[PDB]
């Protein structure tokens, strides 16, 4: 199924690059942190113009009018008022760089999991069954671009856990058995592709008493002339 | 209409959104129309006119400022000389006339300051001196939007209806879609005991 | 069959800032306007804390597109999830074993509602155990595709190395040992054991916070009275100046100090509930090969079960 | 929180006043000028006077909201109000319903039957 294949794939990054370059706005998460970012350095600019109980907000107008004696006791309101804020920047700052590291490490992980190799563990690297990724640069992030394999077109079958012939259970080596109304197959079991039931496709295991739900068919022997 | 609006002070301010806090003329408040009572000066006016009829003004509660009109100024004592808006303030012994004529419509346009008589008179009421509204100030809180050149362009009346209360919280014209925590209520006593 | 209990979410709160430091004063709000926007820092993050704390639940619990329906017919080889299965004669969708779990477990400061209900968290679950049950982990990747229940077992045990005719040949000793270990969790926990202390601990630390945030009120930080209505009919406003004053800078260290360990907090439930997620979608909707990731011994199946702000896991 | 009448020597209790918040719900002002209003868990019979009063008032549990009409669809959630209640803009008005989970799907299950995919995307 190559071409078909090559295809779907060709399709689908076209559609990536349609979805971005139409305006539905898709790097929110990035935009948050330099929102959030910008908004705390405001507020600590805003906050120099506060009197904090002191006769003036500016300091060159208290140093300007007042004496030694009594000018200290309104610089020390504004120190106090600006150390306090100064605190609470700080704070705040090393609690959000705590967050934005541990988002850094789920990327590093998913640069070594999902990028130099294929992953088995469900929905990190996706939805469906990975194949592959392919990372692309953003403004302090990064985007991932995650291939799969999904499923398509269901059908409905018959089926049984095992197969008697000869007094003997018969058990597949790798797929199930169907059945499409009258002839019964072997069958891999993410893709529908029938073929006769051998000995060479299935293992044998004691009787045929044991196995709830065991069907009588015939197990086909390939060195038949001799 | 979004009339009555003048500059609150005399900083330049450049592509800002400045939050003031002044008496304002509410947006969509009923002006009288007059076509001369003596009517009464309550804590600020607004007035205009729509030739030649309109002279000046008599103020004061009954010493009672005069402006007629070879502008001339009587205030029983000092004497000065030096669509049309005008706006009255009588604040801490000053007098301020905010003024602005223009060639009542929906444009928007601010009143710039025109001159201050420090003279520290009571005043209850006024009359004109032969088309003319009188409005009246509140105590408000604009949202003022200046642009490239340093002019008044924009307001939004923080009092006026919900959304205006978001765009003060949000300080912006444009509001995105959400819900916003804008104020508290709680009900006031009603006597004492 | 074993059990691990999760915490996911925690109480959404809001403080009123200006009635908390003066309520009903307006001497008192008027001085604090003198400190800059301190009270909207402090609005403003407790609100993201709030917000926070619905996401968590929805990464959490909505990781199905269907809300998917166990058949009538309860015939699964032998095996019985009568007790994790939900019961609608009691009016809840809320199964046995749930109802044992959530059985065990103003000044300016409301509680918010969060945005999902109880019965909601309960429908979610149902979906990703009727999923389950009748299609293995094909819903996880598409569309379900549905298949009996022991062919489904036999090949989790071919997963785990084992040879399919194993199951196929002791399944009715299969299905009873499973039914027995599901009895066993549900006496325990019907039992008195301190089992969810987790989740009772998230409780216990934040009623601390808010009970000594009240009791901070009744310091006087050196003024003359702790009560503000005292102070002003005792004194002229010159003199009241200096002990409100007093009062407003122990307030607003209380505040500060509360909302700087909410931050903290907050923090850590985050991780818990994205260890939640990935717990979600690595044990419920698929079969693990991490060591200890899914429980102790070979995994071949897990369950989800809901709690008060909290998740529980079965594991097989 | 009680007291005794100095004068009539009266056991009467002491209650605060109503103190909720407010929040106000909107749509983007690129699309519409109408807004609803939330009041914090006071029962709407305690409540500006076109958004204080009138028609469209629904008690949640949540609180009071007026200026919303209530319907009795399932939609996704646009704009969370809490415990299930969602808004959202839809002549045009504003709505308030039931938040959905999803679609309602059962799968054909019975002890001998199976599906097998046919064919396949790439994602
Ligand atoms: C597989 O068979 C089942 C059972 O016949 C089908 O499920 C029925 O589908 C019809 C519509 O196609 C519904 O009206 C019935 O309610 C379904 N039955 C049950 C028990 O749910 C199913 O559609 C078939 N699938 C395929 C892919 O053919
Ligand atoms: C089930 O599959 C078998 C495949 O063997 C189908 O049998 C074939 O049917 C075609 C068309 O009638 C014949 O040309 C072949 O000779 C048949 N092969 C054999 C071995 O008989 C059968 O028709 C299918 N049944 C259903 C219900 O689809
Ligand atoms: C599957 O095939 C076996 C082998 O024939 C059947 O078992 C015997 O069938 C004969 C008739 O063919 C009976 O006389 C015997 O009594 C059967 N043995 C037993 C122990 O009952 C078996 O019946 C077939 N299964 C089905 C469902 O037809
Ligand atoms: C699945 O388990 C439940 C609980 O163990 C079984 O329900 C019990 O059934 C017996 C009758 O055999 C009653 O005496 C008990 O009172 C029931 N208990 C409860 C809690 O309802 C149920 O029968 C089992 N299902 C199957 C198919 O065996
Ligand atoms: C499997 O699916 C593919 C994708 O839909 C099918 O390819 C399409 O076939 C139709 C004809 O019915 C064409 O009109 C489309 O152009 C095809 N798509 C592409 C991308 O080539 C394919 O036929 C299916 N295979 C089977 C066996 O049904
Ligand atoms: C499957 O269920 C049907 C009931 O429709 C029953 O007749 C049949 O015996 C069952 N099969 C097995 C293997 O138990
Ligand atoms: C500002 O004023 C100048 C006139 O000197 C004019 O050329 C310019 O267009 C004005 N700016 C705007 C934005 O209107
Ligand atoms: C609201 O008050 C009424 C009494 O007028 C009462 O019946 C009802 O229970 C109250 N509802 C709530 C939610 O408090
Ligand atoms: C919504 O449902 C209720 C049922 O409790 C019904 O009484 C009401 O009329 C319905 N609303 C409309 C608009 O039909």
């Amino acid at each position: 199924n190559q071409k078909l294949i090559a295809n779907q794939f060709n399709s689908a990054i076209g559609k990536i690059q349609d979805s971005l370059s139409s305006t539905a706005s898709a790097l929110g998460k990035l935009q948050d942190v330099v929102n959030q970012n910008a908004q705390a350095l405001n507020t600590l600019v805003k906050q120099l113009s506060s009197n904090f109980g002191a006769i003036s907000s500016v300091l060159n107008d208290i140093l300007s009018r007042l004496d030694p004696p009594e000018a200290e006791v309104q610089i020390d309101r504004l120190i106090t008022g600006r150390l306090q804020s100064l605190q609470t920047y700080v704070t705040q700052q090393l609690i959000r760089a705590a967050e934005i590291r541990a988002s850094a490490n789920l990327a590093a992980t998913k640069m070594s999991e999902c990028v130099l190799g294929q992953s088995k563990r469900v929905d990190f690297c996706g939805k469906g069954y990975h194949l592959m990724s392919f990372p692309q640069s953003a403004p302090h992030g990064v985007v991932f671009l995650h291939v799969t394999y999904v499923p398509a077109q269901e059908k409905n079958f018959t089926t049984a856990p095992a197969i008697c012939h000869d007094g003997k259970a018969h058990f597949p080596r790798e797929g199930v058995f169907v059945s499409n109304g009258t002839h019964w197959f072997v069958t891999q079991r993410n893709f529908y592709e029938p073929q006769i039931i051998t000995t060479d496709n299935t293992f044998v295991s004691g009787n045929c008493d044991v196995v709830i739900g065991i069907v009588n068919n015939t197990v086909y022997d390939p060195l038949q002339p001799e | 209409f979004t009339r009555g609006v003048y500059y609150p002070d005399k900083v330049f301010r450049s592509s800002v959104l400045h939050s003031t806090q002044d008496l304002f003329l509410p947006f969509f408040s009923n002006v009288t129309w007059f076509h001369n009572p003596v009517l009464p000066f309550n804590d600020g006016v607004y007035f205009a006119s729509t030739s030649n009829i309109i002279r000046g003004w008599i103020f004061g509660t009954t010493q009672s400022l005069l402006i007629v009109n070879n502008v001339v100024i009587k205030v029983c004592t000092f004497e000065y000389v030096s669509l049309r808006e005008f706006v009255f303030k009588n604040i801490d012994g000053y007098f301020k006339i905010y003024s602005k004529h223009t060639p009542l419509p929906q444009g928007f346009s601010a009143l710039e300051p025109l001159v201050d008589l420090p003279i520290g008179i009571n005043i209850t009421r006024f009359q004109t001196l032969l088309a003319y509204y009188v409005g009246y100030l509140q105590p408000r809180t604009f949202l003022l939007k200046y642009n490239e050149n340093g002019t008044i362009t924009d307001a939004v009346d923080c009092a006026l209806d919900p959304l205006s209360e978001t765009k003060c919280t949000l300080k912006s014209f444009t509001v995105e879609k959400g819900i916003y925590q804008t104020s508290n209520f709680r009900v006031q006593p009603t006597e004492s005991i | 069959v074993t059990t691990e209990i999760l915490p996911v979410s925690m109480t959404k709160t809001s403080v009123d800032c200006t009635m908390y430091i003066c309520g009903d004063s307006t001497e008192c709000s008027n001085l604090l306007l003198q400190y800059g926007s301190f009270c909207t820092q402090l609005n403003r993050a407790l609100t993201g804390i709030a917000v926070e704390q619905d996401k968590n639940t929805q990464e959490v619990f909505a990781q199905v597109k269907q809300i998917y329906k166990t058949p009538p017919i309860k015939d699964f080889g032998g095996f019985n999830f009568s007790q994790i299965l939900p019961d609608p004669s009691k009016p809840s969708k809320r199964s046995f074993i749930e109802d044992l779990l959530f059985n065990k477990v103003f000044n300016g400061l409301t509680v918010l509602p969060p945005l999902l209900t109880d019965e909601m968290i309960a429908q979610y679950t149902s979906a990703l155990l009727a999923g389950t049950i009748t299609s293995g982990w094909t819903f996880g990747a598409g569309a379900a595709l549905q298949i009996p229940f022991a062919m489904q077992m036999a090949y989790r045990f071919n997963g785990i190395g084992v040879t399919q005719n194993v199951l196929y040949e002791n399944q009715k000793l299969i299905a009873n040992q499973f039914n027995s270990a599901i009895g066993k969790i549900q006496d325990s926990l019907s039992s008195t054991a301190s089992a969810l202390g987790k989740l009772q601990d998230v409780v216990n630390q934040n009623a601390q916070a808010l009970n000594t945030l009240v009791k901070q009120l009744s310091s006087n930080f050196g003024a003359i009275s702790s009560v503000l209505n005292d102070i002003l009919s005792r004194l002229d406003p010159p003199e009241a100046e200096v002990q409100i004053d007093r009062l407003i800078t122990g307030r607003l260290q209380s505040l500060q100090t509360y909302v700087t360990q909410q931050l903290i907090r907050a923090a850590e439930i985050r991780a818990s509930a994205n260890l939640a997620a990935t717990k979600m979608s690595e044990c419920v909707l698929g079969q693990s090969k991490r060591v200890d990731f899914c429980g102790k011994g070979y995994h071949l199946m897990s369950f989800p079960q809901s709690a008060p702000h909290g998740v529980v896991f079965l594991h097989v | 929180d009680a007291v005794r009448d100095p004068q009539t020597l009266e056991i009467l209790d002491i209650t605060p006043c109503s103190f909720g918040g407010v929040s106000v719900i909107t749509p983007g002002t690129n699309t519409s000028n109408q807004v609803a209003v939330l009041y914090q868990d006071v029962n709407c019979t305690e409540v500006w006077r076109v958004y204080s009063t009138g028609s469209n008032v629904f008690q949640t549990r949540a609180g009071c909201l007026i200026g919303a009409e209530h319907v009795n669809n399932s939609y996704e959630c646009d704009i969370p109000i809490g415990a299930g209640i969602c808004a959202s803009y839809q002549s045009q008005s504003i709505i308030a319903y039931t938040m959905s989970l999803g679609a309602e799907n059962s799968v054909a299950y019975s002890n001998n039957s199976i599906a097998i995919p046919t064919n396949f995307t790439i994602s």
